[PDB]
RNA sequence: AGGAGUGGAGCCUGCGGCUUAAUUUGACUCAACACGGGAAACCUCACCCGGCCCGGACACGGACAGGAUUGACAGAUUGAUAGCUCUUUCUCGAUUCCGUGGGUGGUGGUGCAUGGCCGUUCUUAGUUGGUGGAGCGAUUUGUCUGGUUAAUUCCGAUAACGA
RNA sequence: CAGCCACCCGAGAUUGAGCAAUAACAGGUCUGUGAUGCCCUUAGAUGUCCGGGGCUGCACGCGCGCUACACUGACUGGCUCAGCGUGUGCCUACCCUACGCCGGCAGGCGCGGGUAACCCGUUGAACCCCAUUCGUGAUGGGGAUCGGGGAUUGCAAUUAUUCCCCAUGAACGAGGAAUUCCCAGUAAGUGCGGGUCAUAAGCUUGCGUUGAUUAAGUCCCUGCCCUUUGUACACACCGCCCGU
């Protein structure tokens, strides 16, 4: 799973929130 | 034991679609690129392009003798007349074949697309290739498909020179999830000579001799020891 | 299925004898292009081909009206298992090698 | 202020309105309606007056020299040289069968899960980076006042330059 | 400047099509494809077997189709005409066709040629013409059914296949509301060939043949695009929204 794929594809649904986490926590220790 | 002229190049035709669409189904994790059959008087010698060639033969040979051994039982020829080959392909990165297949294999273990997409465009322009671009269209979990689509280098769509400057690959990737479907597109470079890419240039590209620099004196004066 | 012991005898001597084949999916047609003319009803022998192939325990891929196969030892075990014949007797296909 | 040929005057089809075996799937403006290259007796008819030869790598059940297979005109069948007649105890002969589904699958659903192909927005001239300007920013300039071209075609102009 | 108009010259002076930009649509296709992800009926499997009702009705509920108005329409058969193309075994049992039985020719049977620029065929029941004709238009001029002559041979055809003649007289000469297509070898007339197929076409895809009135313009209707402007719209005017 690429969080950045993700943040790219479903950042507007439902787990746009989530998958942004997972994209902070892949770039930075966010 | 005869057929017109029409009907035997249709024939022809179907049995060359036919033979590729078997050795692309047999061995596309083999790097099969394609397949051509050269005449030879009462003989039909086929030669088969691939990435890997160790294992298209394999040991002692074992693929090739049960795969020719098929296509002689299959296609009517007579006993023992059917020999095929199996030789690398000088351009591995620019052919659209070649390149499909491995971002299906590179997919079809399970693998973030957007890596082996941009890997499989960068090792297409590093091998010399004019332009590229590749189109995933599928599922990506949702209720909805995506399709998303890499390009770097440049491009023609329209005009007869599509015919031969650009390669184009569609190819379906088996997911547990679905399929989705694989576009890759090659612009091959224009190269005289090699069959790298096209003979001819872009007919829209005018070219000039360039002339060298030139600082003379006024007159040509002899000069001798 | 609907397939006689006697027909089933005869499609495994011809699997013993021959190993790697092709084949067409023909059922209801009376006569055929490559196998026909084998003293045997030619639509039992296709079932019984469509038992031995289709039975669970070794795999197929259909395709451009045609078959080709990869026949695995799992079966050549079941068959030595079952018939209690030997390989020892080894396929005449290793020739031209 | 033009017209010509129109769907109404000379070779039946598509699908809905629309008695029971008749108005039978997919397609709800252009972007459905001789369209699925689909010219329907029948193999492709599901609206159909009617049937038979029937399926299970397994989860559990009924138990072996008999637990039935398209397969007879004249007493008939519901058109039918179909044994289906509430009929012979002719006939491959261990083939198979019933209750629930994955299965060797189903022209079985879902094209609001998809791929690939098409169609269309959209037959028009449209579109986008990089670097550089502007703006806090979404974004803008480039991609333009004009003239010109079928054309973002060119001339030219010019915080844009190269593409 | 880009270019525009006209004119010689010229075979030809914006000349048929094909291909065709990311974002697009929950557009169509799961009934083209062991291309493809599983919630899930039934034994009356959406398998077979010249087998078998319809839909080939007529108060039309709609859509694509089958058709020319006069000395121009068609006959004297009195001169060499067109194609575009197709045509016979992996499957497979199905190809295109050149004389006589003879009523008056495709043709029920013998017959050869052609896997084809070789045969059909210099395309075998066709121009649009014409000493069968209209003297001013219901006559000879273009067919309302519907009957016989031998039927290509497809069990069935009628519940879709299969010829011209007796001249038996049909608003017999520019068409509700609404409208579809079209600018030169357009339109329209006309036949022919491919696909489907058993030479099955009223369909479609192509091809020639006769041959063209009107227009070289506009933004009025329907839309599209390159700007400026307004917006309380962004599911984007089929929007949003006010009122007992």
């Amino acid at each position: 799973t690429d969080p950045i794929d993700d943040f790219q594809v479903n950042w507007n649904t439902k787990h746009g929130s989530g998958v942004t986490r997972e994209l902070m926590r892949e770039l930075n220790g966010g | 034991v005869q057929i017109s002229k029409k009907r035997k190049f249709v024939a022809d035709g179907i049995f060359k679609a036919e033979l590729n669409e078997f050795l692309t189904r047999e061995l596309a994790e083999d790097g099969y690129s394609g397949v051509e059959v050269r005449v030879t008087p009462t003989r039909t010698e086929i030669i088969i392009l691939a990435t890997r060639t160790q294992n298209v033969l394999g040991e002692k040979g074992r693929r090739i003798r049960e795969l020719t051994a098929v296509v002689q039982k299959r296609f009517g020829f007579p006993e023992g007349s059917v020999e095929l080959y199996a030789e690398k392909v000088a351009t591995r990165g620019l052919c659209a074949i070649a390149q499909a297949e491995s971002l299906r294999y590179k997919l079809l273990g399970g693998l973030a697309v957007r890596r082996a997409c941009y890997g499989v465009l960068r090792f297409i322009m590093e091998s010399g290739a004019k332009g590229c671009e590749v189109v995933v269209s599928g599922k990506l979990r949702g209720q909805r498909a995506k399709s998303m689509k890499f390009v770097d280098g440049l491009m023609i769509h329209s005009g007869d020179p599509v015919n031969y400057y650009v390669d184009t690959a569609v190819r379906h990737v088996l997911l547990r999830q679905g399929v989705l479907g694989i576009k890759v597109k090659i612009m091959l470079p224009w190269d005289p000579t090699g069959k790298i890419g096209p003979k001819k240039p872009l007919p829209d590209h005018v070219s000039i001799v360039e002339p060298k620099d030139e600082i003379l004196p006024t007159t040509p004066i002899s000069e001798q020891k | 299925m609907l397939m006689p012991k006697k027909n089933r005898i005869a499609i495994y001597e011809l699997l013993f004898k021959e190993g790697v084949m092709v084949a067409k999916k023909d059922v209801h047609m009376p006569k055929h292009p490559e196998l026909a003319d084998k003293n045997v009803p030619n639509l039992h022998v296709m079932k019984a081909m469509q038992s031995l192939k289709s039975r669970g325990y070794v795999k197929e891929q259909f395709a451009w009206r045609h078959f080709y196969w990869y026949l695995t030892n799992e079966g050549i075990q079941y068959l030595r298992d079952y018939l209690h014949l030997p390989p020892e007797i080894v396929p005449a296909t290793l020739r031209r090698s």
